[PDB]
């Protein structure tokens, strides 16, 4: 009776022990094949008291995969050089960045936050047109942990999601938090077409998301900006 | 004043902790900040060390732990050029005067 | 559009060694290569309260038994022999050239630019200035910092030591010239053409510099003084500690490198107050104050940017200024 | 059909060691076998306020405030002796061969397609290029990195060692051949036979390298710094170590392997600034670029996707590129970053 949290899977040792007279099962904690936990929990423990014994790991794992890929971000800064006047989260650099420090000679730059700076000289309407075309979603963390041969918008190279990463952005254990009905009702499709995305292998009718499917639900979720 | 008073207990229960005053291997300053934090001489204490830490107070090391509340309020030119910094300062070295004459009035 | 980038540094020229300390009887200095070297030795010092404490304080028993504590102190302290009265002091100096490239650079277009910049500099004139100036600083023996004060006669030999052996000598009274002014010489002006051929790298430059000061008989001369930890008690060199290479007195190549670049003579808060060491900001230590200060616009920063960026090249003096700091080497970056 | 091997990984070949310093007075170039090592000691350094600052700062007061409490740090630092004026730097360097099969991989139709590409290199002209190339980074002593800089004379002798003894030696002046252009010599062609012949696995080489620097005395030497790790110090603690290896000034290993590989003349930025290391995208770190540049198809991924799954071969100067990067080794593959 394994139970399933998003792209997590928690699965019992299929042979019990008795620990201080009591029967208990070791409970392992997986990321996909990667082992993350065990533990030892009794029996006469509900799927729920199981879930919330592993809950503190998975978010921490949530914690720290938010701050490892989190987005850039650009910082608007005056003439002098210091007093930010806006900073915008961009999933990409503006390609026309290169190591500058800002004197008056232009009232507006664009600086990376990292510390030996880029920036560009902007007069707030290029900045405004920077911003609108390389902003980052609210969920653009999630493509860190996504293959990037499935998040790719050149369809030659690009591959379907298998169901493992499916589970990262559509479920209710899923980072994004989203079930599969409301999912469904974001792509026009009724939840049992959808749930036949989500089954695991070819043989039991699981048929592959298409191309503009899967790039306009992460567009919809919030994952990735998909212009 | 919490910190103050939690370092004057910590220093007092680490005194009272400690049977002995024992010799450390190679410890300059910080068997000089220990003599200020000593308890009385041992047999392995020399009589003359211990005359000369009981001869002088270490209100320097006072100094020391005021260099310690330096490490604990980071400072710059937003407090150093503003008003309010320097009277947190103020108020710091008072509390550091408070718990240096707490600390003056053992030994000595 | 092009800006300034934000790392930018510059590896120095002119660098020296660190200069030996050794002694001997003085006309004996045409025969100094087995002079004994100046061995740092160590002092007891024990002095009362000499310090400024906090006046109008009522309590003069407190003060008197703080006099009854000597607070012995152990000093590191270097004489010359009761037998000698000149002090030698040797290093080498090399000169490479190429003053104008960084060694390391974020924007190529702004790289190429400040290449350039120092290009028309060095068409519109030579290092000659500049290498007249060092040349200056190298023929007063200023490298001798408070071993010059009190000096009888102090006399420099340069060797420019082109193979294995010298291919030229000079030889100064560096009395004679003074700590002021940068007059001319011929023997002066042929070391200034050297260094300007090193600076300009059609050269391959390494001097042998030697200072010879009649001082006294066991005087005391004044190297390097090190950093030195608190941790320790009353001894161990509580107080004093002296730099010094294998068993010999020396001093720190950055003190003899400062001594070297004080040519700053533009600086426009005073003149007769003589040289400074170039810096942006251009600041001395022992003053405690900033001359070059940026709100007036003559610090190397704003020269820099307004020559290279705006095309506002400066006057001939503050050029000659920005090119001294690109010789002085440094970290410019925000 | 044929896609890429999601693991892929190449160990390196030409494998250099720890470079040693040592010092002592040129003509004892031949007796320098008891020269002395150069140490490291410590200084102190008091610094000024010579930064930029921001407009925060500049206020007069503050500036000179700043100037009042001054900055002192402790300072590794290597110098000569004042009667030595030559630098020897010496290290031993083993070309291995067997530059085309990965050390891991998961595909097999993708190792042997990749096998069978480095062997129709191979075939169609050996390693003489890239080991002329190498032989020439031998020979002018680019691993002196500083040391290198400024110096009157550099002479650089390699003694290919074949059993216990040396077997043949080679003697050049690293000064006459540049840094810039890959010249021709007969001893220097020989020196690439021997190293072409170790890159292709038909022997065993190593080699033993000893460069002399004609310095000055009593000069700055520049080992390999070290990485110092301090969380809330002191200040005045040390600022900067260097590397020794007992007690013995020292490069690093990989710092002389990058001075070996800077063959790279292939790039599409330039070729007036010179040879540039052997990196996937092309990268030096001191001008803060990246040549070869992926948005040109001239990086290593993109040539070696090209000339392995679709059979496009480049030019024969990209393949040198891509076999130079086949024998610096690395992770390549779906451990992407």
């Amino acid at each position: 009776n394994a139970i399933h949290i998003g792209p997590f899977s928690i699965t019992p040792a299929a042979r019990g022990l008795h620990y201080g007279g009591l029967p208990h099962h070791q409970w392992t904690l997986y990321y996909g094949p990667r082992e993350m936990a065990i533990k030892t929990l009794p029996d006469s423990y509900t799927s729920s008291e199981v879930r919330d014994e592993f809950s503190d790991i998975i978010a921490e794992f949530v914690i720290d995969a938010r701050h490892r890929y989190a987005p850039d971000v650009l910082e608007l800064v005056n003439s002098d050089g210091d007093a930010v006047l806006a900073r915008v989260a961009v999933s990409r650099l503006p390609e026309a960045l290169s190591g500058c420090i800002p004197d008056d000679r232009f009232p507006y730059w664009l600086l990376t936050a990292s510390r030996p700076r880029l920036g560009l000289p902007v007069t707030l309407n290029e900045y405004t047109a920077l911003a609108v075309e390389l902003s980052a979603p609210p969920l653009a963390w999630i493509t860190g942990l996504l293959p990037g041969e499935v998040l790719t918008h050149d369809a030659e190279e690009w591959r379907p999601p298998t169901s493992w990463e499916l589970r990262h952005v559509v479920g209710e254990g899923s980072f994004t938090g989203v079930s599969g009905a409301a999912a469904a009702a974001l792509l026009g499709m009724s939840a049992t077409n959808f749930r036949k995305y989500t089954a695991g292998d070819s043989a039991a009718n699981r048929q592959k998301i298409s191309f503009a499917a899967w790039h306009y639900l992460l567009d919809r979720l919030g994952v990735k900006r998909a212009s | 004043g919490q910190i103050c008073d939690e370092a004057l207990q910590y220093a007092a229960r680490l005194r009272e902790l400690e049977p002995g005053w024992s010799a450390t291997p190679g410890c300059q300053l910080h068997d000089a900040e220990q003599l200020w934090l000593d308890p009385l001489r041992a047999q392995t204490d020399e009589t003359f060390l211990q005359r000369r830490l009981r001869g002088d107070w270490p209100a320097e090391v006072g100094n020391r732990f005021a260099n310690w509340l330096n490490r604990a309020v980071s400072s710059d030119s937003q407090i150093l050029g503003s008003p309010e910094a320097a009277q947190w300062s103020q108020e710091l070295s008072k509390e550091l005067t408070m718990f240096k004459e707490i600390l003056e009035d053992e030994r000595d | 559009i092009l800006s300034t980038a934000s790392v930018l540094a510059f590896e120095r020229k002119l660098d020296p060694s660190d200069a030996l300390m050794s002694a001997g009887a003085w006309a004996q200095r045409d025969a100094s290569q087995e002079w004994p070297a100046v061995t740092v030795r160590e002092k007891s010092v024990r002095g009362t309260i000499s310090n400024r404490l906090k006046t109008k304080d009522r309590d003069p028993a407190k003060l008197d038994a703080s006099i009854q504590s000597p607070n012995l102190q152990t000093v590191d302290v270097a004489n010359l022999p009761s037998d000698a009265d000149t002090l030698k002091v040797r290093f080498t100096l090399r000169v490479l050239g190429g003053a104008g490239t960084p060694s390391a650079c974020n924007d190529a277009a702004y790289r190429d630019k400040l290449l350039q910049t120092v290009a028309t500099y060095v068409n519109e004139q030579g290092f000659a200035e500049l290498a007249r100036r060092y040349a200056h600083n190298l023929a007063n023996a200023r490298f001798l910092w408070r071993n010059r004060v009190g000096a009888e006669a102090v006399e420099v030999r340069i060797n420019h030591i082109r193979q294995g052996e010298v291919a030229r000598t000079w030889r100064f009274d560096a009395l004679a010239i003074g700590l002021r002014d940068f007059k001319a010489d011929a023997e002066l002006d042929a070391l200034a053409e050297l260094i300007a051929s090193g600076l300009s790298g059609s050269g391959h430059v390494l001097l042998e510099v030697v200072a010879f000061a009649r001082i006294g008989d066991g005087q005391e001369v004044f190297p390097s003084q090190e950093l030195i930890l608190d941790k320790g008690d009353k001894k161990g060199q509580k107080s004093k500690t002296l730099y010094s290479v294998r068993d010999a007195a020396a001093i720190h190549s950055q003190k003899i490198g400062n001594a070297l670049r004080t040519i700053d003579t533009w600086y426009p808060d005073e003149d007769g107050l003589g040289p400074i060491a170039v810096e942006p900001y251009g600041s001395v230590t022992s003053q405690g104050k900033a001359y070059r200060q940026p709100k007036q616009k003559l610090d190397f920063y704003t020269l820099l940017d307004n020559w290279v960026l705006r095309d506002e090249a400066p006057a001939v003096e503050q050029q000659h200024y920005v090119i001294a700091n690109l010789i002085r080497g440094g970290v410019f970056g925000e």
